[PDB]
RNA sequence: AACGGGGCCUUU
């Protein structure tokens, strides 16, 4: 810790750092793609859900909002892109 | 009753002038309200100039 | 209606026309490669020396049409680069640039930010690469004082430009007079 | 730091580096705006419009992918409200802090907190007046404000 | 609130290089930082610097070679006559031999000697040595 | 060769 690389820092330390504290502030949030217990229709849901999102018809509960990433319900799928 | 008007004249000269106000701005929200549907029309007539020859040129080139 | 000389505009020239007749041959295959490729045309074209064993071909565009030029793009450059070898095909934008007013340039008509020199150059390096959205950038200021704008390219599906980096570097040099270097995530 | 409190807290939203995209979207921008005004003609604030859009409908930002920003969208569709939700919620709060204060005038914290909210309102309105979005008269006033909510 | 943006920079530079570090992270980046950083680096008192693009006002990374005593700023940026550059240069510079008072003329950023040859002048900016 | 002053071209 005298001379180091600020231009090319390791992502080992940079990914445990703060969202604003990376060399360029990144979003730490992602986007799912989800279905029902019984339905194929794919909802595009945000990783941290302030709203309680529904899958459209038959008025389901996909996720209950938290102080953070939404808490999903029982079982259903997810894909991070 | 709040002693706003010295005599009877100053009450009508205020009423008159007052009607001459809200009807002066009724005609501004007429004329300046007219050029809004001039440019929701003349601007959306240009949406059927540019989009009706592109509708055509997709069909008209076979 | 003449298909061959409509699609360009000035009058000329023998190479600009040669590339035009190449689109014509691609304008007949399948039903959808015709009428969708039909409306998409281009302005003039420059050819400038690349220090490699090839040259660079700049196709300028009126830029409403980068909307549909992008929709094909790679479809054409996985084709037009087979049509013309020892040459590198690029799709640019002829967007105008209004200078910086003081006195010798005077009296209003504003200056929207697109049409600004620096903001425009940043949209040329967006259109030299066209796929592979840039994930970051930076600029080195030399010890002689000059610059290298270090363009940090994406990774996923970068192989389409994986070679031509010289040809993008040579384009921005024959325009801006300042240099470029690319890179990736390790 | 904070204006009207002690805190220095930096909790915020950190936007990604992209001026276009994401690629997985494919949602055809004109379809987005319809969903915006589907919510807007149903009367949802542009702050809370992008709350559902970003969540339910998978929109990173209205800034990109619509070319334009939510209230600057609603404005172009003629759904622009009377006052910005900036002032609106500031007034919407201060009013209720006064209504609660009419029943309790020995509650001195709200009296003190009132002065904070009200000072914000006048400083915001001055700005909004300066940049012309508000009529140069305007001037929020206590007993006419419960009309600006209801 | 952050009011100089340049003085916030030259401090961070001056700080670390006086604690022995070779590299410094500046933010945000004024074009006036850059022109100052230029005259610094071209006169040797610092190394080479790399602009960083956020979607924000952007950062910088400056390599420190040592050898730099102080980089600084005069806020307010005074108006300076030409004869009054001599009375500035005698004040904050270590010796008449070396050292640089850096102004901002209508011709743009430069040092006091570079100003003297051109016979221009402007507002003051900072110093380097 | 260090530096200074005046004009062209580069989408002006
Ligand atoms: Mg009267
Ligand atoms: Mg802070
Ligand atoms: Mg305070
Ligand atoms: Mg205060
Ligand atoms: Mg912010
Ligand atoms: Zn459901």
């Amino acid at each position: 810790v005298l001379v180091q690389d600020l231009l090319h820092p390791t992502a080992a330390s940079e990914a445990r750092k703060h969202k604003l504290k990376t060399l360029v502030q990144g979003p730490r949030s992602y986007f799912l793609d989800v279905k029902c217990p019984g339905c194929l229709n794919i909802t595009t849901v945000f990783s941290h859900a302030q709203t309680a999102v529904t899958c459209e018809s038959c008025s389901t509960i996909l996720c209950t909002p938290t102080g953070g990433k939404a808490k999903l319900s029982e079982g259903t799928s997810f894909r991070r892109k | 009753k709040g002693n706003a008007f010295k005599h009877k004249r100053a009450l009508v000269e205020h009423i008159i002038q007052a009607k001459a106000d809200a009807q002066r701005e009724k005609a501004l929200n007429e004329e300046a309200e007219a050029r809004r549907l001039k440019n929701r029309a003349a601007r959306d007539r240009r949406a059927q100039r540019v989009a009706e020859k592109r509708d055509a040129l997709l069909k008209e080139d076979a | 209606s003449a298909p061959q000389a409509k699609i360009l505009s000035q009058a000329p020239t023998e190479l600009e026309l040669q590339v035009a007749q190449a689109f014509v041959e691609l304008e007949n295959s399948s039903p959808e490669l015709k009428a969708e490729l039909r409306p998409l045309q281009f302005k003039s074209i420059r050819e400038i020396d690349v220090a490699g064993g090839k040259k660079a071909l700049a196709i300028f565009v009126p830029v409403p049409s980068l909307a549909g030029f992008h929709k094909v793009q790679t479809k054409l450059t996985r084709e037009l680069e087979k049509k013309f070898q020892d040459r590198h095909v690029i799709f640019l934008a002829e967007r105008r640039i209004l200078p910086k007013p003081s006195r010798t340039s005077r009296q209003v008509q504003k200056r929207p930010r697109s049409r600004t020199l620096t903001a425009v150059h940043d949209k040329i390096l967006e259109d030299l690469v066209f796929p592979t959205e840039i994930v970051g950038k930076r600029v080195r200021y030399l010890v002689g004082g000059n610059k290298i704008q270090k363009v940090l390219l994406d990774s996923k599906d970068v192989q389409q430009i994986d070679y031509k980096l010289e040809s993008f570097q040579a384009v921005y040099n024959k325009l801006t007079g300042k240099q470029i270097v690319f890179e990736i995530p390790s | 730091g904070r204006m009207h409190s002690a805190g220095k807290g930096i909790s915020s939203s950190a936007i990604p580096y992209s001026r276009n995209a994401p690629a997985w979207f494919k949602l055809s921008s004109e379809s987005v705006i319809e969903q915006i005004v589907k919510y807007a003609r149903k009367g949802l604030t542009p702050s809370q419009i992008g709350v559902l859009l970003r969540d339910a409908h998978g929109v990173t930002q209205a800034r990109v992918i619509t070319g334009n920003k939510i209230m600057r969208i609603l404005k172009s569709n003629g759904l622009a409200p009377e006052i910005p939700e900036d002032l609106y919620y500031l007034i919407k709060k201060a009013v209720s802090v006064r209504k609660h204060l009419e029943r309790n005038r020995k509650d001195k914290d709200a009296k003190f907190r009132l002065i904070l909210i009200e000072s914000r309102i006048h400083r915001l309105a001055r700005y909004y007046r300066t940049v012309a979005v508000l009529p140069p008269n305007w001037k929020y006033e206590s007993a006419t404000a419960s009309a600006l909510v209801n | 609130t952050r009011s100089s943006v340049l003085a916030d920079a030259l401090n961070a530079i001056n700080n670390a290089e006086k604690t022995g570090k070779r590299q410094v992270l500046i933010r945000p980046s004024s074009k006036v930082i850059i022109k100052f950083l230029q005259v610094m680096q071209k006169h040797g008192y610092i190394g080479e610097f790399e602009y960083i693009d956020d979607h924000r006002s952007g950062k910088i990374v400056v390599q420190l070679n040592g050898r730099l005593n102080k980089c600084g700023v005069i806020s307010p940026r005074f108006n300076v006559k030409i004869g009054d550059i001599e009375k500035w240069t005698a004040n904050l510079l270590p010796a008449r031999q070396f050292g640089y008072v850096i102004l901002t003329t209508s011709a743009g950023i430069m040092d006091h000697e570079e100003a003297r040859r051109k016979h221009v002048s402007g507002k003051i900016l900072g110093f380097v040595y």
